[PDB]
RNA sequence: CGGCGAGUAGCGCAGCUUGGUAGCGCAACUGGUUUGGGACCAGUGGGUCGGAGGUUCGAAUCCUCUCUCGCCGACCA
RNA sequence: AGCCAGGAUGUUGGCUUAGAAGCAGCCAUCAUUUAAAGAAAGCGUAAUAGCUCACUGGUCGAGUCGGCCUGCGCGGAAGA
């Protein structure tokens, strides 16, 4: 999964989540967007 | 080696062909005339005259 | 007045009989193979001008019959 | 030796299996029908006759053609140095003929106003090029499309000999060839494909991978008649990479069309 | 790339950089790329990050560097014992004093404008921002 | 990675110290001579000096900065 | 914002005629019915179809939205 140092939505169906203080991004229509570590 | 008496052949590096004797008196060493129309050689065409040699089968006409 | 049943909004070729090439398969994804295309269409086209771009709504029904919602050169 | 016939025994016993010959590369063709068809042939040879062979890949022709003009670049030669020298001056203009109608690849006519090349030599000087053309320098493979117009020339009475004119021409060609900066051509095959109805989106997508392009396709009862232009190079064993997609329901036919451009990366696989 | 043509000296003293900018604001066009940092822009970056801008302004508009290197840099080769003369002019830079407008641009509107500089600023070491030409 | 010393017509070599003109000879070429070729005898073309930039009235030239390539040694633990 | 219904017509809107149907891409970026609906923000397509949002009306029932400048914080951050 993308562990980009600078996460951001690659779509609209992407979302911004604040789990554990860690910044995680979850997409339901394209798993590729899945990324944390922002 | 061996000489291919004919007006255009197709023999090349394979398919064993029958070989018979006979010097050519034209090429030092070339002392065997190839067997044309035999084992793996298709004999010449364009010929009817003296077709007993050159493996040219009988003309239909 | 319907939605996509088996029907199409394609080919303008009336007079160049048997309009196979450019459009035949453009609607042949669902099977409008060239044969059935113009026999009933031309039997209806016999009222107006050929040699012109006559658009046609190919309304092939669920029972393989069809009457048209065709148009004139848009 | 014992091999080729060893298959002919099994090349008649199976009427679907054939054995051609790579004329232009002097080799052999195993004409099978799939992974298995090819497999057992190897092993049938392997143990039944105890004769091992290595599977390989087919060959191509790689013919060339020029893409620009040449100005006039000459080819004079004089091997006098005592005796009966070899003299002949040839200054010529070779051009990029189209790959169109006319049968043979090159084209040749004369342009010597004053007949400064006397008679006999023309066909004579030519023949060396008639010979020269069985192979091209750029690769080591034949060439086509020579629009050669013979500009001028010059010789000597009893020294300028045909050998020189066969010779001197060649040099004019080599220099002439470099000044027209040719490039390879590879076999482009006209190929059709029948695709169920649904795996078409994969077959068409497939050809794009293999450099082919969308040049006509129509739908039928349970298939489609697809057409594209693709070099035979990118056709090694299509069926395998083909069947795997359409549940092996497709059916294709391969007919040669014409040679065409060999691209950059493709152009240097010519390495040897 | 940008390089001074036939200047007067091969080598220049280091020289500090303390001081605010004086090539203040939007002179030529409508938008600009104003820098907030303080850093030795090298000749390489200016160009490399310029074509890195023109791609997004396809063919419409007008792009303008407001900078020019005119500053050699003297870097010694490997394994060279300190001293033994002064170095070699390896490349050129253009000092930046905070406040300097780098890339004025005009033509295309605000939106695409915000973009060209967005991409461009990425390939430059100094933190920068956006500016607009105001009345006076 | 420095360091002296060349680089000059297709080719190999003068002219360079001291700044004012580009040569030695072969090659290609032209004709003469022989039935013809080899050789030979008289003539022509053929570089503007590796390149940039300066200083000079004038730069092949005297230099600086780049380059091109030969030889010298790149060390003592 | 949800929850609801619509999101249509001429129009496949040209070309490169390779297929490009709002959606490869270049140009235009019109007008109808118009409460409004872009000759179009996105997923889809061999190419259509399909599935949404733009924008507009039902119920609902209280504030809410979007940029900008600073404070203090999170990540980026792995060595014997």
């Amino acid at each position: 999964m993308k562990v980009r140092a600078s996460v951001k939505k690659l779509c609209r169906n992407c979302k911004i989540v604040k789990r554990d203080g860690v910044i995680r991004v979850i997409c339901s229509a394209e798993p590729k967007h899945k990324q944390r570590q922002g | 080696t061996s000489y291919i008496g004919g007006e255009g052949h197709n023999l090349q590096e394979h398919s064993v062909i029958l070989i018979r004797g006979g010097r050519v008196k034209d090429l030092p060493g070339v002392r065997y005339h190839t067997v044309r129309g035999a084992l793996d050689c298709s004999g010449v065409k364009d010929r009817k005259q003296a077709r007993s040699k050159y493996g040219v089968k009988r003309p239909k006409a | 007045a319907k939605k996509v049943q088996a029907y199409v909004k394609l080919q303008v070729a009336a007079g160049m009989a048997n309009p196979s090439p450019p459009v035949g398969p453009a609607l042949g994804q669902q099977g409008v193979n060239i044969m059935e295309f113009c026999k009933a269409f031309n039997a209806k086209t016999d009222s107006i001008e050929k040699g012109l771009p006559i658009p046609v709504v190919i309304t092939v029904y669920a029972d393989r019959s069809f009457t048209f919602v065709t148009k004139t050169p848009p | 030796e014992k091999m080729g016939l060893a298959l002919g025994r099994l090349a008649k016993e199976d009427p679907s299996f054939r054995v051609w010959t790579d004329e232009e590369s002097n080799q052999t063709i195993i004409a099978g029908m799939g992974e298995l068809h090819l497999d057992i042939i190897v092993d049938r040879m392997k143990r039944e006759f105890n004769v091992e062979a290595n599977v390989g890949k087919p060959q191509v022709a790689y013919r060339e053609t020029i893409r620009q003009k040449v100005t006039d670049v000459e080819g004079k030669h004089a091997k006098q140095s005592g005796g009966r020298g070899q003299y002949g001056h040839v200054v010529i203009d070779m051009y990029p003929l189209e790959p169109g109608s006319n049968p043979k690849g090159y084209e040749f006519i004369n342009d010597i106003k004053g007949g400064v090349i006397p008679g006999e030599y023309i066909p004579a000087v030519d023949k060396g090029i008639q010979e020269q053309l069985k192979a091209g320098p750029l690769a080591g493979y034949p060439v086509v499309d020579m629009g050669i117009r013979l500009h001028f020339g010059s010789y000597h009475d009893v020294d300028s000999s045909e050998l020189a004119f066969k010779l001197a021409a060649s040099i004019a060609f080599k220099e002439g060839f470099k000044k027209a900066k040719p490039v390879l051509l590879e076999p482009i095959m006209k190929v059709e494909v029948e695709t169920p109805e649904e795996n078409t989106g994969d077959v068409i997508g497939d050809l794009s991978r293999r450099r082919g392009m969308l040049k006509g396709q129509e739908s039928e009862v349970t298939g489609v008649k697809i057409h594209a232009e693709v070099p035979l190079s990118e056709m090694f064993g299509y069926a395998t990479q083909l069947r795997s997609l359409t549940k092996g329901r497709a059916s294709y036919t391969m007919e040669f069309l014409k040679y065409d451009e060999a691209p950059s990366n493709v152009a240097q696989a010519v390495i040897e | 790339m940008l390089q001074p043509k036939r200047t007067k000296f091969r080598k220049m003293h280091k020289g500090r950089n303390r001081g605010l900018a004086q090539g203040t604001d939007v002179s030529f066009g409508s938008f600009g790329l104003k820098a907030v940092g303080r850093g030795r822009l090298t000749a390489r970056q200016i160009e490399a990050a310029r074509r890195a801008m023109t791609r997004a302004v396809k063919r419409q508009g007008k792009i303008w560097i407001r900078v020019f290197p005119d500053k050699p840099i003297t870097e010694k080769p490997l394994a060279v014992r300190m001293g033994k003369g002064k170095g070699n002019v390896e490349y050129w830079v253009a000092l930046i004093q905070p406040g300097k407008v780098l890339y004025e641009m005009d033509g295309v509107p605000e939106e695409l404008a915000r973009e060209a500089f967005k991409l461009a600023a990425a390939k430059l070491p100094i933190k920068t921002t956006f500016v607009t030409k105001t009345v006076m």
